[PDB]
Order: structure tokens, then C-alpha cells, then sequence
């Protein structure tokens, strides 16, 4: 087996789509038909800081699109923001989308904006003080015609205390200008970038390679770096469970790393 | 689609101005008016010892013209039920009826011999003029202004005299299609606009707009406004009735005791309504301002209504399943 994906790049996961959620790769732009609905991109941070781009190729006044981050647990027939654990722009006047909650802590959004989104969490130390083991579940299906893999996802959480990871942020750029901090406050979990649409909005995810006003950090990596550093990650996750499973015993360096 | 107990021997029947009277005429030779609202007779007249088979009412719905098989025609009062006048002729009367915008007025249609237009004031006549003077069998009308009257034979001839001065204004000769002519059975006219319409014997009724007729002139071709006929049964028609506006029109099976309903601008057939099979159709009428329409059928008359979409089905009714539309701030605060 293998969680190999198909993809060229790191891009908007098919997997993890609402039904009524169309995407065409020729700008692998995202589009919608009724009421609002939820995509996501392949990778998904866990540490350090890094940093996307949405480009918006139409926005019709009943059309507005929401840009954001968003934990698992998110529903993806929400609009990106209506549970606690996503946090995101509404593209008709900037403002910061998270419990439902519209705050104006922010810039205006214009029409044709291409927007630069920067974040940063803290190491898995300060995120988890504690083991960040992955034991991983698989399992083998045969659909229709293809094969597949399942997996166990978290469940909703009740949590209703407030623990910000430290250090944590969120920063928004409108074409590199710096449009402000959205969110400070952040909670624990991996998040990864997505889109919420509206009735007929396209918009569309991008990397850092091909970027327009990229920030001149060295620390900071694009959606493809993460990209690959995540599905390296989990052809690890295969290799030690087989090995768990098939050979007696394990064994990993001097945590720290 | 509901009947009325309460009447026997029906035999003609007529609905008043405002179709809320109807005047049937039975066997006995009685007049029994009967009421729509209250559902109920609101008079009887003894009009004849002979049947009625012609009844028409006034204007201002107080007079009624009668016609005996006795060539009796009378005059009544619908408040007293006097016989205001009577008169009697040869040729057994076939149909009368009131001028439309003069009561004194009435045409009748006799069996054997021209109509004649008599008035009620003074008892004189003026016999109509007849075409080819050896018809026998002219049936005739007033239009819906009582302004001309159109005078079919049985040879298909078609005149169209002026009321006042019986001058022909205007004719012209039905076809069977190839060259023949048909008996004209009858001839209607539409109570709102112009349109009428003529049941032959071909069993083929033909719809025309009357200024059509006029502006042909005497002995043009005028087209008709539509043809209409059971093309699967090849059925007779006893008797027709256009609708209380005039887009519907109605005939009478008396074959097979159906009812045929088409429309005027297209003509297509809007529905039937089929009676007791054992049930011989005589009379038809259509309530002049309600989709009601009667019929007389072995003495018995049945009523036939078209309700509307309520009267159980008034939140907001709806047929289809609607996809609801969401806002932007559909979720928003």
C-alpha cells in the first residue's frame, strides 16, 4: 500500500470536497452552485510559520467568496468559519469570519485582490507539550472501480476553553501589502487552507515559487515545501506502521527533532 | 356532475340575463323556473296542455317567450306568470327568440314556412325573405346586438338581412368540402364580441366572425374561423352552445349522450364529459358568466361545474419541490 496522491503539486484535495463543490484545473479555480460549501488543500501545517496566496478570478455582488484557515473537524458544507475551529476572510468588505462571528479588525477587500496569507504556529513542543505520536490507521477498500485507503479522523471537540497556542498568528496581505493581523488567538490541532463559496464565486489557491509579493522571510515556506514535507512525512507514517506490524520492534533518534 | 329531483319532463331550458333563473319547459306543457343560489324552482306556469320546445327570456329577464308543439307561441310575465300574449300559425313553430336589444321584438323560425319577426306591441309580422323559395327548412338568429339576422337553409345558403329592413346584406353558401351543400341545423352567436357559429348536418360545426361575413359581401367566400368535429367518432350534433365570454364551445352527443368542449382561437378540444349511456341528450346551455353548463337528457337535467385550484388547497400551496436560495449572509450574524 501507499498514500500516494494524485497530484503534480500540492493542490485543493479531491478527497476532502463537498459533492456540490466544482474545481477546474486549469486555474484549479473552485466553484459552487447553492448556498455556501468548503475545500481544502492537500497539505496541512502542524509547526513553524508559512505562508499562501488566494487569487480571485470573479466576484459578482451575489457572489462572495470566504478565504481562510481551518482545522479538521470542519464541515466542509460550512462557510469556513462557522464552527470555532476555522478562521477566515469574507470577500466583500474585509472582515475575520470565525464562530460565525463577523469582526471588522481588518482592511477592505477589493474585487480582483490576489491575496498573500501568512501563519504561523508554534513547534509541536509548545503545541502539545506531550508525545505527537501518529499512529496512523489504514484501511483497503475497493470502490466502484478504483482502490482506496480509510483512515480515522478526529471527533468534534468540546472544547470550550481557551489555550491559544503561544506565539501563534495570522497575518493577511492584500497583494503583499500588509492588510493586518486577523487572528492571534489560535487553538491547538493541525490546520490547513481553505475556500468557502458562495452562490457562483471563484477563487483559487496558490504556492510560493510562482508568487507575485512574496515576503523575503527565509523562515517562512510555501504551500509546496509543506506539501511535500507532509507527504514524505506520511510515506514515513506507512513505513513504520508495516514495520510495526511486520517486524518486532522500534526504534527513533534523540527526540528533540 | 349533479342533478335536479325536484323537476321532471325536461325538455328546453334557458338561463336568464345573469344566469341565475333557469326556464324549463317540460312535457306537461309547464313553464318551471328554477333558481340556481337557492337551488330551487322559483316558479311554475302553466304554459301549455302541449310540450315547450322553444323558450327564450327577456333582457330585462321579466318577459318569456314560449313555444307549444301546438303552434302556440306565448308571452310571460316571469313575476305573474300571465300569458301576456299568444299567437298560433301553420307550419308548427321550430324556434323563437326575443330581440336582443328590442322586447317588443321576436323572430320565429317555423317548421315549413319562412320565419317571421313579430312585435309584442303591435300583433303584425314581417315575413323574412327566403333565397332559394323552396328551403322548407331556414333556421334564423339574431346576432348578439339584434342588429342583423342570419338566416341558414337547409341547402347550406347563408343570408344575413338587416333587422330593420330585412335587406340582404351580406350571404354566401356553406360546402360539404367538395361541392355539396349541407342542412344548416342551427345557428349560434357568441353573448361577448362577434365570433358565432353553425351546426350543419355534416356534423362538422364552423366558427366565423360575423364581419368577416360582412365585409365578404353577398355571395363571396368566407373562410371559417375554425371547423370543428369528432373526427374519431363522426358524431351529430343535437345541440351547441359557445361559452358565457365566448373562447369555449360545447356540443351535444346525443349518439353516444357526450359533450364536447373545444376552444375558439385555437380550437382544440379542451375536454368531454360523459353522461348516462342509456341517457338520450335533447337540450344543451352554458351558464352565461359561470364555467356551469346544463343538459337535458331524458327528461332529467345535469348540472356540470368547473371549480379552481382551492376550496381545500388555501402556509403557501405549492406544486414542485423549490431549491432555496442562499444569501451571502445566509450564515452571517
Amino acid at each position: 500500500l501507499y498514500r500516494a496522491c494524485l497530484y503534480e503539486r500540492v493542490l485543493l484535495a479531491l478527497h476532502d470536497r463537498a459533492p456540490q463543490l466544482k474545481i477546474s484545473d486549469d486555474r484549479l479555480t473552485v466553484v459552487g452552485e447553492k448556498g455556501y460549501s468548503m475545500v481544502r488543500a492537500s497539505h496541512g501545517v502542524r509547526k513553524g510559520a508559512w505562508y499562501f496566496e488566494i487569487t480571485v478570478d470573479e466576484m459578482p455582488p451575489d457572489t462572495a467568496a470566504r478565504l481562510g484557515w481551518s482545522q479538521p473537524l470542519g464541515n466542509l458544507q460550512a462557510p469556513l468559519g462557522y464552527d470555532k475551529f476555522s478562521y477566515s476572510w469574507r470577500s466583500k468588505k474585509g472582515t475575520k469570519f470565525h464562530q460565525s462571528i463577523g469582526k471588522h479588525y481588518s482592511s477592505g477587500y477589493g474585487q480582483g485582490d490576489v491575496l498573500g496569507f501568512y501563519i504561523n504556529l508554534p513547534e509541536d513542543t509548545e503545541t502539545a507539550k506531550s508525545l505527537p505520536d501518529t499512529y496512523k490507521d489504514k484501511a483497503l477498500i475497493k470502490f466502484k472501480s478504483y482502490l482506496y485507503f480509510e483512515e480515522k479522523d478526529f471527533v468534534d471537540k468540546a472544547e470550550k476553553s481557551l489555550k491559544q497556542t503561544p506565539h501563534s498568528e495570522i497575518i493577511f496581505y492584500k497583494n503583499g501589502v500588509n492588510q493586518g493581523v486577523a487572528y492571534k488567538d489560535i487553538f491547538e490541532g493541525v490546520y490547513f487552507p481553505a475556500i468557502s463559496l458562495y452562490k457562483s464565486c471563484t477563487v483559487s489557491i496558490n504556492f510560493g515559487p510562482c508568487f507575485k509579493y512574496p515576503p523575503k522571510d527565509l523562515t517562512y515556506r510555501p504551500m509546496s515545501d509543506m506539501g511535500w514535507g507532509a507527504v514524505v512525512e506520511h510515506t514515513l507514517a506507512d513505513v513504520l506502521y508495516h514495520v510495526e506490524t511486520e517486524v518486532d520492534g522500534r526504534r527513533s533518534p534523540p527526540w528533540e527533532p | 356532475d349533479g342533478t335536479l329531483d325536484c323537476i321532471s319532463m325536461a325538455l328546453t331550458c334557458t338561463f336568464n340575463r345573469w344566469g341565475t333563473l333557469l326556464a324549463v319547459g317540460c312535457n306537461d306543457g309547464r313553464i318551471v323556473i328554477w333558481d340556481f343560489l337557492t337551488r330551487g324552482i322559483a316558479k311554475i306556469i302553466s304554459a301549455h296542455i302541449h310540450p315547450v320546445c322553444s323558450l327564450c327570456w327577456s333582457r330585462d329577464g321579466h318577459k318569456l317567450v314560449s313555444a307549444s308543439t301546438d303552434n302556440i307561441v306565448s308571452q310571460w310575465d316571469v313575476l305573474s306568470g300571465d300569458c301576456d300574449q299568444r299567437f298560433r300559425f301553420p307550419s308548427p313553430i321550430l324556434k323563437v327568440q326575443y330581440h336582443p336589444r328590442d322586447q317588443n321584438k321576436v323572430l320565429v323560425c317555423p317548421m315549413k314556412s319562412a320565419p317571421v319577426m313579430l312585435t309584442l306591441s303591435d300583433s303584425k309580422h314581417v315575413v323574412l325573405p327566403v333565397d332559394d323559395d323552396s328551403d322548407l327548412n331556414v333556421v334564423a338568429s339574431f346576432d348578439r346586438r339584434g342588429e342583423y339576422i342570419y338566416t341558414g337553409n337547409a341547402k347550406g345558403k347563408i343570408l344575413v338581412l338587416k333587422t330593420d329592413s330585412q335587406d340582404l346584406v351580406a350571404s354566401f353558401r356553406v360546402t360539404t368540402g367538395t361541392s355539396n351543400t349541407t342542412a344548416i341545423k342551427s345557428i349560434e352567436f357568441a353573448r361577448k364580441g362577434s365570433c358565432f357559429l353553425i351546426n350543419t348536418a355534416d356534423r362538422i360545426i364552423r366558427v366565423y366572425d360575423g364581419r368577416e361575413i360582412l365585409t365578404c359581401g353577398r355571395d363571396g367566400e368566407p373562410e371559417p374561423m375554425q371547423k370543428l368535429q369528432d373526427l374519431v367518432n363522426r358524431t351529430p350534433w343535437k345541440k351547441c352552445c359557445f361559452s358565457g365570454d365566448g373562447e369555449y364551445i360545447v356540443a351535444g352527443s346525443a349518439r353516444q349522450h357526450a359533450l364536447y368542449i373545444w376552444e375558439k382561437s385555437i380550437g382544440n378540444l379542451v375536454k368531454i364529459l360523459h353522461g348516462t349511456r342509456g341517457e338520450l341528450l335533447l337540450d344543451v346551455a352554458w351558464h352565461p358568466v359561470r364555467p356551469i353548463i346544463a343538459s337535458i337528457s331524458s327528461g332529467v337535467v345535469s348540472i356540470w361545474a368547473q371549480n379552481q385550484v382551492e376550496n381545500w388547497s388555501a402556509f403557501k400551496e405549492l406544486d414542485e419541490n423549490v431549491e432555496y436560495e442562499e444569501r451571502e449572509s445566509e450564515f452571517d450574524i
